């Protein structure tokens, strides 16, 4: 499992990662279609034997949901290099043409929508 | 039904 908590990385809390907390992920989270997504793919229940060997980097929307609540990143860029793991995770395992594809690439669209309207000057907050 | 049953049938 990836770890969403570590004293020794910097993270903080910027204006950015706030609204991918805030709005971004709160409205992905509800989402219809992201209960494929909402915790990681057991490969021993679903009977994946070589999942973790073609997916070197499992990813799922309760990984990233806890790492924002942690304060986990430093930069939104980690957070959308994540949901980008998620999202491609899924595209490298299944073929184009599984549901499972088009549910991701759905909500990778929605992401991005919503990434559009976050602040574009990325600011550090520390007041509480 | 569950979750995990129906996470089986789609990436299958
Ligand atoms: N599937």
């Amino acid at each position: 499992g990836s770890e969403v908590s570590n004293p020794k990385k910097p993270g903080r809390v910027t204006n950015q990662l706030q609204y991918l907390h805030k709005v971004v992920m709160k409205a992905l989270w509800k989402h219809q279609f992201a209960w494929p997504f909402r915790q990681p793919v057991d490969a021993v229940k679903l009977g994946l034997p070589d999942y973790h060997k073609i997916i070197k980097q499992p990813m799922d929307m309760g990984t990233i949901k806890r790492r924002l609540e942690n304060n986990y990143y430093w930069a939104a860029s980690e957070c959308m290099q994540d949901f980008n793991t998620m999202f491609t995770n899924c595209y490298i395992y299944n073929k184009p043409t599984d549901d499972i594809v088009l549910m991701a690439q759905t909500l990778e669209k929605i992401f991005l929508q919503k990434v559009a309207s976050m602040p574009q000057e990325e600011q550090e907050l520390v007041v509480t | 039904w569950s979750w995990l049953c129906k996470k089986y049938n789609l990436i299958h």
